[PDB]
RNA sequence: UCUGAUCGUAUUGGGCCUCUAACCUCGGACCGUAUAUCCGGUUCAGGGACAGUGCCUGGUGGGUAGUUUAACUGGGGCGGUUGCCUCCUAAAAUGUAACGGAGGCGCCCAAAGGUUCCCUCAACCUGGACGGCAAUCAGGUGUUGAGUGUAAGUGCACAAGGGAGCUUGACUGCGAGACGGACAUGUCGAGCAGGGACGAAAGUCGGGACUAGUGAUCCGGCACCUCUGAGUGGAAGGGG
RNA sequence: UGCACUACGAGUAAAGAUGCUCGUUACGCGCGGCAGGACGAAAAGACCCCGGGACCUUCACUACAACUUGGUAUUGGUGC
RNA sequence: AAAACACAGGUCCGUGCGAAGUCGCAAGACGAUGUAUACGGACUGACGCCUGCCCAAGGUAGCGA
RNA sequence: AAGUCCAAGAGUGCGGCAGUGAGACGGCGGGGGAUAAGCUCCGUGCGUCGAGAGGGAAACAGCCCAGAUCGCCGGCUAAG
RNA sequence: CUGUGGGUAGGGGUGAAAGGCCAAUCAAACUCCGUGAUAGCUGGUUCUCCCCGAAAUGCAUUUAGGUGCAGCGUCGCAUG
RNA sequence: AGCGAAAGCGAGUCUGAAUAGGGCGUAUCCACACAAGAGUGUGUGGUGUAGUGGUGUGUUCUGGACCCGAAGCGGAGUGA
RNA sequence: CUGCUGUGAAUCUGCCGGGACCACCCGGUAAGCCUGAAUACUUCCCAGUGACCGAUAGCGGAUUAGUACCGUGAGGGAAU
RNA sequence: UAUAUAGGCGUCUGGGGGGAACGCGGGGAAGUGAAACAUCUCAGUACCCGUAGGAAGAGAAAACAAAAUGUGAUUCCGUG
């Protein structure tokens, strides 16, 4: 057989040139007035996984 | 709503650029005021919707 | 028998977070508080929320001035 | 065809009345047939383009089926809670439970925001028409006991409290470095550029004195973009 | 039916001790009886709670059977 | 093993007759070789007793035992 | 600044593998209770049991002394 | 009342109605199959020595006797 | 060979008006400069970065997956 | 690409497909047939094999074995 | 009843049932997983029906592909 690999976090997380794994911050997507920009720029970009989910996170993606 | 989202827009390029809570009992009308317009680069008068 | 109370508030980590001869980065909080339990002086600069924060890398410092117990940055010297 | 009533002829739907050839009758009589209340066939008698059946469609439907019907809890139920903010508990860093003691929040403000400038209350004493204990006015005493939109606390008389001028920084592109932290969340931020506000300049301005006023992801809506476009050009959809 | 040459009082102990402590009492082995203990045997408590199930009720949810409403095919002609 | 079910009696409802109803996907079957004095359903459960002035419109009209 | 430094078998970071997430009691500071409970809920670079024998406390996980590598028909000693 | 012969079969039958009976069982019979059903639950889990050595906490939980992450163990690696 | 949603570019790319700050990547190291000591960076040079395929071991994935254990669900048949 | 219900075309300047659709290009020419080989399985038979079992094992069945025996029946089913 | 047909009579040729798996076509579960559950998965598996063959089914482009001067029925393997 072979391993499958979920979906669900494949497609949530990616993978950098080196490594890391890195993924996208949340509370940013709806009701975003009020939310001042200065919490909004903190809240864009990618960030990398904290090392305590880190090995949850790469068991998912690899399967 | 008492006080909802409205949606400020420049007049020259007609882009949405803002939005934020407004009174419809204290100002019953739509409300201009100057704001920053990324697009044209410079301050351009801003009214609602 | 129900009881009214049973509500509280979370934790709001106060307190000096730096405290006297401490070698900071520029930056750096120095106490979170709420309202002015502290002033700030010379390098030191205030917050949002009262927060007080270094302004030069330096050294940390506790005096008082008119009345008023405030934070400095002391210059450490290159040695 | 542009601004345009009525036209002549041909194509059609509905309502109503009928007819018979579709179809129907467990109404009759004959034949297969020697037996047959089956069945089929012939014919007569009644209905009749209804009814019934096919596909589509809106209602009624425990008649039947698959399931759901939270947790805390000085046993369980009943009652009462469930998120966020402030105080005490909380043992002078942070933090710390109990169905422990008190309360607030699910906002409000286009000014109650930004900036420049100026001012100092509450209370008390003495005098004054209505007007008194308390309104407005005069003098004095008055360093915080008034107030600070909203809970309590931390602060505020250097005023963050009280007035006025002008303004929209309740910005855009970022952000060294930090706090808090199971993770996801959450807070602070000097400073750089663009274009503005106030001010003579220095300077302050990335919402309200601070801390509550909020809800992940998914899915989808609405505007713009040098994105993509299933042979190709587009478009549909997708993407930022 | 874990064992065994299986006492009693007062205690101690997972808080009701044949089995531990300190004292008391008791020669070894049987037979016939009573039923106070061995928390006796019996039945992985039926009570109460937790989880799962079953069946039942209904203006719980969602479906379906069935019923009923219309479009159309079967389905046609003549008149208004 | 009864006070429960049943029961003869009563009152409603459906049914006009390959009825209504039920079994069956259908054909068909029972109801019935019956026909509203019958069939099916539903409650109740022999028998007797239960009360007057208003009550093309008379009025509070609930008996008031 | 020194200090044990042939070790505390330390700290930090990252990886493989876990178990645990039902604690009890004793001393202090406290809440609930009646300032009762062998009660309940907390803090304690506080302890022990948990997972720990040995000696003392008559017996007696949590109290006092003391941490069991094995042997010896030796001494010294702790609490008592 | 009873003999003999037949009929009604499971979400079905039969019931002068008790949820009664349907082959010693019935709030949905029996057997075989799906099937090694599933069980956050209980039990069980077999030889030895050496070294190290816990937790019963925080947060979240259709969650509280489960689980994830952190804390606390071990092993390898890096610094010291 | 990485960056970016992508077109695209590429030892760099995304963002953005901007070598203005950042994000990710340019394995690593050591020498020289040029900088401020905002944590150090920016350019020169030198060594040249190491994956992959067998197999052992530990966890894990899909199957029942360490073993036993329900009540009950469904299909087809057996029974008056 | 397909099943049911309605409606319903042209014969090459025709018709379909190229992932809604539109034009240009490109590929085919529906509603008519048949076709081996490469491939799946062992009731049965023949010749062998085993870092397979060796009488509680290996088939339920090394001996009466689907036997005795159990059940009304489907069906279950041994020991030597 | 008239043609005629249904039907009747005779005669000839075939089918009927069984078989372990594999083939084709058609109906088609639930337990379970989702930490509940309904979409969903279980799974078109189990089971059933029809129907054969030594094999079956599909098969000779109204095909793919993308501007490559393209490949050229079907089938089954391995990648993708």
């Amino acid at each position: 057989p072979k391993a499958k690999t979920h979906s669900g976090a494949s497609k949530r997380f990616r993978r950098t040139g080196t490594g890391k794994i890195v993924r996208q911050k949340a509370n940013r997507r709806h009701l975003l007035e009020h939310k001042p920009t200065k919490r909004t720029r903190r809240l864009d970009g990618r960030t990398t996984v904290s090392a305590a989910d880190n090995s949850r996170i790469n068991k998912l993606l690899n399967g | 709503d008492v006080r909802p989202k409205i949606t400020l827009a420049c007049e020259v390029c007609k882009h949405r650029n803002y939005i934020t809570k407004k009174n419809r009992r204290n100002d019953p009308d739509r409300l201009e005021i100057k704001k920053f317009c990324p697009n044209c680069g410079t301050h351009q008068p801003h009214k609602e919707s | 028998s129900s009881s009214r109370n049973g509500r509280d508030s979370a934790a709001q980590r106060l307190g000096v977070k730096r405290f006297g001869g401490q070698v900071v980065k520029a930056g750096e909080i120095l106490v979170r508080q709420r309202g002015t339990h502290f002033h700030p002086g010379v390098n030191v600069g205030r917050g949002g929320d009262d927060t007080l924060f270094a302004l030069a890398p330096g050294a940390v410092e506790f005096g008082a001035k008119r009345g008023r117990k405030t934070v400095n940055i002391v210059p450490v010297a290159r040695p």
